[PDB]
């Protein structure tokens, strides 16, 4: 009998309509980025948020089936729902951000020789 | 300068201490006497914790009068199992807590993960989160057990030797 | 001097004393991690608090010298309390919060 | 090896003192249960809480938690 | 009567040069009504028993209702309790 | 209108992936003229609304394809 | 000591077998290096002196990777016991002030000589000794004089002496680099009110010490950990006061008039601002021309200001 | 129109025997919208007894509802 | 000059040592009332817990980046100075004939009990938390609304007095045991007295973890012992203030001491004894009063703010205005008015 930020679940049929719907989702998910940086007090900048959001949607550019893209849309809008307020905490929130290199030391240079 | 008198000294163990054992034991007795926690109280082990507030094994015969506020607290009894979801809230509670702080891990689940320990959503012991000074074993440990851990913590407090550690013993 | 001025002067210094004991020897090392809304009954209570204080301030000299005004100060203050109590019978009719959401209407069909 | 359990489904509810507890068990026909789903009044009454709590104050809500037996070790 | 005129004048030209914070102006206008009583009370003390101090207890009882109407009117300097606006 | 699109051709120029600002004719396309992604189209739309401190509805974000449309909606305040 | 493939693994409790011992480590720098050291499965003997301060180093690893021993630099036997079983040993040690029981001598010279004698008596590979920036043999900051003597003693015996000279450090709870910026009731010193030098971030110091403490082919080299770019002066105070409060309030007092507070400092319960710090305010980074740095051990330490944005941000106005 | 704010009700000790994280929104200190938030304690018994035997299952099973223990034992046993 | 400073040190150590052991006293009597035993372990007998707890909780001292220290480092000292201690400036029947107070008693106590309220309000003003300061405004609103019907009833009981200096009430009340025997609105004074110094069955702004795991601010350290000591000291002061006017000092055995001291002493041997039994009388009238506070702590639960303002501005106050529509009336009827 309520919402929190108007999460709706109704998957359309046509892939064009799903395209437009994910597009508007991307706009809200991008617009909330200074609200995110306010809310969680990250070290990095707002353009780091924006390039990583763009990275996350380019992870699923070439997914064929609209009947997979439905639940991908639900995951996207739902994690927008859990990010637009303070359900997620910053320790929960840094699981998207492999930010620093110096945690690792010297490591694998993706050569076979240094697997050994 | 450039020379050194300082010889091979004892361990932190002494008896010749003028006035510092007395003053330190007074302050340590004050800290050892009142001793209130804040409840964090997550599960069944909190039911035994509130059984220590029951009249059979009363807290207030010792001084344990817990407030519901992490600044007014001294020690932070983690009881119940500890989810993956909880643990940042627990460490944030732990940080807003004044510097003479200790942690009691009440309950087997609270230390080394306990009876679940093999969940995706449980933390394998609060040693992954907060530093702990007294463990308390077993699913739900007895009210006897929690008070025995409390007296062992106070027995640890009786060896804190903080004032003569300012004197660098 | 010498009577209670000592008390109202000693006491602020005792307050600063028990304050300024532990400002030095408590360990600080502060690590980290350390518009609005309304109602009418949250405001009008304290607004209407004030006149009913200072009518008691009005009443206080009368109750100081209740004597030297006999048979007549009684009449005047009875008129004063009548004029005030009608203000009370104004304000009894309205001041309460109202639960906004509780509906009951009967259901109809075609 | 535990023991043999015949296959199939069942569901069984008794009134625990917090409400109807249901246990829904799909047994494989083997040593170990292929599915167990609990059903908790502390997971349903908590679900109803928003529909009940509207039009109150916060110290109303503190009492109305305790009325419907919200001990959250019976959530999942 | 230096003691009351000085606080009255400073409250007054504080109420003039008040290009910040409407409520500081409002309380300077309040403190005028106790800058005036330090004039009135010491004139009554230099004179007599209750002639001007009756007016003093009047202006105290009425300065209460001054601040009461001023608050309960400042609440309505806007919309009421709170809504969308601009 | 005047020098609003100065600010817009400053923001889009400050935005990357457009190596030729001489290719930015003002009254020109986004995805035809500069090969902007449909994702990147509304990305720079949100960049534009964030620069002017203004908030747009959904259909106003739907209709924008060239910046003359954008300036024409900028004109609404 | 011989090992397997490299340092950086991909999972905790995939344990190494390297048995390290870190002196000090209750306070400032020794947090983050044992945080990097127990993160990747190494046994750490961390000795201590105060029981209530050693606790928050336990949660870095789970089991057997943190241990407590009751050392004291007076006691030979305690340090003797402390590194019987060790494999590598670092000592970050040395207060920035004398105690009521310690000279500046024999907190990193004969205090260093005892533990290095224990190293030579135990044949411990990979002894690493930190020492201060600007570690001369000249007088003017007898702190620096004593660190130069300490480096001399650690090179007298034990050619296994990787000496590392970090710059003024920069991290959370900076002892006298940002606590005198953050709390800063009236930061007032520096007769020469500018003219300091290189800052280095603390997790970069810890990464440098981590990437030195495991690889070989670096025995007896000395390192200096330079600031990345800026080598900047007290004008960074202005960047510190780029945060809106600007409460920094440097009042640039005379030199000999400033001594009295430092001579007050010996009487106090807690340490404040002892005069070798005041003398180091007249110094700068006497940068070694020949000492290997982050570029030698393949690191790039982070810059000052953008990291300072994260590092001081509880302390804003609104 | 309505411009309402929100609070978090209990991190640790609001109601005893409950980690009652309740994200609760108020206009006039009226609970116009209520969003209980539970699930902090998802210890995952529902997964765990899929790999345990039936004799092993029961001391998982009264860890749910820890104030009515052997009744929960009894409903599983029935 | 030397006698009065050692006087004031004796009286301060009495009140301070008093309010120290009062918290142990109430915890013991709650515990026996809760069918258990209180602090029974501390040191030498078990009378000592608060006297060690004070030394305990000094040594904590946190500050908060959401708030200026300059207000919260002083605002619990404010109510420690004014609300707790200089309410005793009136020497609320310093239980002999004599006091440490010159005159003009009751409205000084009124003024300082009035002065404590924004000590509570500015305390709750802190930290700029949008869920906190509304709770502060709640606390202060109910606090002033029961201040008003302390005020408007102890100004009407002095209508049987008309003299405003402190003692004249007490010498007036020894004839009738005037305090409660002529009027039982003591009880509503008592139920007013739990609110204006909230150690109550109301507990109202102590929504301890209903807010974000903190109730007032959690200003722990020396401000905590300041707030704690000042709340308990406000309790024993307002309890004395009840035992001052509307409960009686000077128990009737001192009125009968005409039939006792004339059978005990010859002629004025340094006034050795009568101040002691008079103090005994006032002390047993005071601790027996606050024993009912420690009852009502553990008898009836919290009291629901909207109903609390219902309980102020709808019921008690019109009954009150009736009750001083009759106490001016009835003495005017029956015989006459009091002089001063
Ligand atoms: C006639 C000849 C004499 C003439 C002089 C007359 C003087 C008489 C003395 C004063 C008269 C006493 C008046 C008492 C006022 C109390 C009235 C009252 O409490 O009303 C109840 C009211 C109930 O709430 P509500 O729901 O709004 O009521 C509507 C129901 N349809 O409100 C409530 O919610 C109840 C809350 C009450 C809280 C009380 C808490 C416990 C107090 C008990 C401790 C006192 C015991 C110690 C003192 C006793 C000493 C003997
Ligand atoms: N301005 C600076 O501080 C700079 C630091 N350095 C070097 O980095 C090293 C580590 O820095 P930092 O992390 O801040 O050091 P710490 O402030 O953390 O202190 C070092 C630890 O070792 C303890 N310790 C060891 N031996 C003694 C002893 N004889 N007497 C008293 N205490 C002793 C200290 O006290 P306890 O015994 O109580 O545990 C302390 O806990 C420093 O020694 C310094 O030489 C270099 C550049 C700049
Ligand atoms: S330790 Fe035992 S009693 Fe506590 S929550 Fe875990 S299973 Fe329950």
């Amino acid at each position: 009998i309520a919402t929190a930020f108007a999460e709706t679940v109704k998957f359309s049929g046509s892939k064009q309509e799903l395209q437009k719907r994910t597009l508007a989702l991307y706009r809200q998910f991008l617009r909330g980025a200074p609200t995110f940086a306010d809310l969680y007090e990250v070290q990095f900048s707002i353009p780091t948020i924006r390039t990583k959001i763009r990275q996350e949607f380019e992870r699923h550019r070439f997914v064929d089936d609209l009947s997979i893209q439905n639940v991908l849309y639900a995951k996207g809008h739902m994690e927008y729902q859990e990010c637009i307020n303070f359900w997620k905490q910053q320790a929960q929130f840094l699981k998207y951000f492999p930010e620093e290199d110096d945690i690792q030391g010297r490591h694998q240079p993706s050569n076979f020789v240094d697997k050994f | 300068p450039t020379d050194f008198p300082l010889p091979s000294q004892q361990k932190p163990n002494s008896a010749v201490d003028y006035t510092l054992t007395t003053l330190d034991a007074v302050a340590n007795w004050a800290r050892q006497g009142s001793f209130w926690p804040v409840t964090f109280g997550l599960a069944c082990c909190a039911v035994e914790m509130m059984h220590v507030s029951a009249p059979r094994y009363d807290q207030d015969r010792l001084g344990i009068i817990f407030r519901a506020s992490p600044r007014q607290s001294d020690i932070m009894i983690v009881a119940g199992t500890l989810t993956n979801k909880m643990a940042p809230v627990l460490r944030q509670v732990y940080d807003q807590m004044p510097e003479p702080r200790w942690v009691i891990s009440m309950g087997s689940c609270a230390n080394g993960g306990g009876y679940y320990h093999f969940s995706y959503s449980v933390v394998r012991g609060c040693d992954r989160i907060v530093p702990v000074d007294v463990y308390v074993p077993g699913c739900p440990p007895t009210s006897e057990a929690l008070m025995y851990g409390v007296f062992q913590l106070q027995r640890k407090m009786r060896n804190t030797k903080i004032t003569r550690m300012w004197y660098r013993k | 001097m010498n009577t209670f001025i000592i008390f109202i002067i000693l006491i602020p210094i005792v307050g600063f004393a028990l304050l300024a004991v532990n400002i030095l020897l408590a360990v600080y090392k502060p690590y980290n991690e350390k518009r609005l809304a309304f109602n009418a009954a949250f405001i009008l209570v304290a607004i209407l608090f004030l006149p009913f204080d200072l009518e008691i301030s009005t009443l206080l000299p009368y109750v100081m010298s209740i004597y030297l005004v006999s048979n007549y100060g009684f009449t005047i203050v009875l008129l004063f309390l009548l004029i005030l109590i009608i203000g009370f019978v104004y304000e009894i009719n309205t001041n309460a919060l109202k639960i906004n959401k509780h509906n009951k209407p009967n259901t109809d069909s075609l | 090896k535990g023991y043999s359990v015949p296959p199939g489904e069942t569901y069984t509810a008794i009134e625990a003192p917090k409400g109807e507890m249901g246990v829904y068990v799909v047994s494989d026909g083997s040593e170990r249960p292929y599915k167990c789903k609990i059903r908790a009044p502390g997971f349903a009454h908590l679900g109803a809480f928003d529909h009940i709590a509207r039009g109150h104050f916060l110290p109303d809500a503190v009492a109305i938690i305790g009325t419907m037996d919200l001990v959250f070790g019976e959530v999942d | 009567m230096f003691i009351g005129t000085i606080i009255l004048v400073l409250s007054f030209l504080g109420f003039v040069f008040n290009r910040r914070n409407i409520i500081l102006a409002f309380i300077c206008l309040e403190t005028m009504l106790l800058g005036i009583n330090l004039i009135l009370l010491r004139n009554s003390v230099l004179f007599d028993d209750i002639s001007g101090s009756l007016f003093a207890i009047v202006i105290i009882i009425l300065a209460g209702v001054e601040s009461a109407i001023g608050l309960s009117l400042l609440v309505s300097y806007y919309r009421l309790r709170g809504v969308i606006n601009s | 209108r005047p020098d609003a699109e100065k600010r817009i051709a400053a923001v889009l120029e400050s935005f990357d992936k457009i190596s030729n600002p001489a290719a930015i004719t003002p009254t020109a396309s986004f995805a035809k003229d500069l090969n902007l992604d449909s994702l990147d189209t509304v990305e720079v739309v949100v960049a534009i609304e964030e620069e002017f401190g203004i908030e747009i509805p959904d259909k106003e974000a739907d209709e924008i394809k060239s910046v003359n449309q954008a300036v024409e909606y900028i004109l609404a305040q | 000591g011989k090992t397997l493939i490299a340092k950086g693994t991909g999972g905790r409790s995939s344990r190494t077998g390297y048995t390290a011992t870190v002196f000090g480590a209750n306070g400032f720098l020794g947090s983050y290096l044992t945080a990097k050291l127990a993160k990747h499965g190494t046994t750490v003997v961390v000795p201590y002196r105060e029981e209530m301060a050693k606790r928050h180093l336990k949660v870095t690893g789970d089991l057997g990777v943190v241990n407590f021993l009751e050392m004291d630099l007076r006691n030979l036997e305690s340090i003797d016991e402390a590194v019987r079983h060790s494999d590598i040993v670092v000592n970050l040690i040395g207060r920035e002030y004398e105690t009521k029981n310690f000279n500046y001598y024999d907190v990193h010279v004969e205090g260093a000589r005892r533990i290095a004698e224990a190293v030579k008596k135990h044949n411990i590979a990979r002894y690493i000794h930190v020492s201060a920036f600007n570690a001369e043999i000249d007088s003017p900051s007898e702190f620096n004089h004593t660190k130069g003597l300490g480096e001399q003693v650690t090179k007298d015996i034990v050619p296994w002496a990787t000496i590392v000279r970090p710059a003024p450090m920069f991290g959370r709870e900076d002892k006298w680099f940002l606590d005198r910026m953050a709390r800063s009731p009236c930061l007032v010193s520096a007769n020469k009110f500018q003219e300091t030098s290189n800052p280095v971030h603390v997790i970069d110091v810890a990464a440098a010490l981590e990437r030195i403490c495991f690889d070989d082919s670096t025995v007896a080299q000395t390192f200096e950990l330079y600031g990345p770019q800026k080598f900047t002066q007290k004008q960074i105070i202005d960047m510190v006061s780029e945060t809106l409060r600007k409460e920094v309030r440097h009042i640039e007092l005379p030199k000999a008039l400033y001594q009295a507070y430092t001579k007050a400092t010996q009487a106090i319960w807690w340490p404040t601002y002892s005069p070798d710090q005041v003398e180091r305010q007249f110094l700068s980074q006497k940068i070694d021309p020949s000492a290997k740095t982050f570029n030698d051990l393949d690191l790039t330490p982070m810059e000052l200001p953008d990291l300072m944005f994260k590092l001081i941000r509880p302390y804003r106005v609104n | 129109r309505i411009r309402a704010f929100t609070i978090n009700f209990g991190p640790q000790h609001p109601a005893a025997h409950g980690v009652l994280r309740l994200i609760l929104e108020l206009s006039g200190e009226e609970i116009i919208r209520s969003d209980p938030h539970v699930g902090l304690l998802h210890r995952g018994t529902e997964k765990l007894i899929e790999y345990k035997t039936y004799m092993q299952a029961l001391p998982y099973f009264d860890r749910l509802d820890y104030v009515s223990m052997m009744t929960n034992e009894q409903v599983f046993s029935l | 000059m030397i006698i009065n400073i050692v006087e004031i040190l004796i009286f301060l150590v009495c009140v301070l040592f008093s309010v120290a052991y009062l918290t142990v006293a109430e915890r013991k009597t709650l515990a026996y009332m809760q069918r258990r035993l209180g602090p029974n372990f501390v040191g030498y007998y078990g009378l000592l817990q608060a006297f060690a707890d004070a030394v305990k909780l000094l040594l904590k001292e946190i500050v908060l980046p959401k708030e200026s220290n300059y207000i919260i480092l002083v605002i619990s000292p404010l109510i420690t100075l004014i609300t707790a201690l200089i309410g005793w400036v009136v020497i609320p029947l310093g239980p002999g004939i004599t006091l440490g107070e010159l005159n003009l008693g009751i409205l000084f106590s009124l003024a300082i009990g009035s002065l404590g309220v924004f000590g509570s309000l500015l305390s709750g003003w802190s930290s700029n938390s949008k869920y906190s300061l509304l709770g502060s405004i709640r606390s202060t609103a109910q606090l002033i609304s029961y201040e008003l019907i302390l005020t408007s009833i102890f100004i009407i009981i002095i209508m049987f007095v008309s003299s405003l200096n402190i003692t004249t009430i007490i010498e007036t009340q020894r004839v009738v045991w005037y305090c409660i025997p002529l009027l039982p609105l003591l009880l509503i004074f008592f139920i007013a007295s739990v609110a204006e110094t909230a150690r109550p069955p109301f507990d109202l702004t102590e929504s301890e973890s209903e807010l974000v795991a903190g109730y007032f601010t959690e200003y722990s350290g020396s401000p905590f012992v300041f707030f704690f000591l000042a709340e308990y000291s406000n309790i024993i002061l307002i309890s004395a203030f009840n035992g001052y006017l509307l409960l009686g000092g000077y128990l009737s055995f001192n009125y009968s001491y005409l039939f006792n001291i004339l059978f005990n002493d010859y002629s004025y041997v340094s006034f050795l004894f009568e101040g002691l039994i008079n103090s005994s009388a006032y002390a047993i009238k005071l601790v027996f009063l606050m024993f009912s506070f420690i009852w009502v702590r553990a008898a009836f639960p919290r009291f629901t703010y909207d109903n609390l303002i219902n309980f102020c501005w709808i019921i008690l106050l019109p009954l009150l205005f009736g009750i001083f529509l009759i106490i001016p009336s009835t003495l005017y009827i029956f015989d006459s008015f009091p002089t001063l």
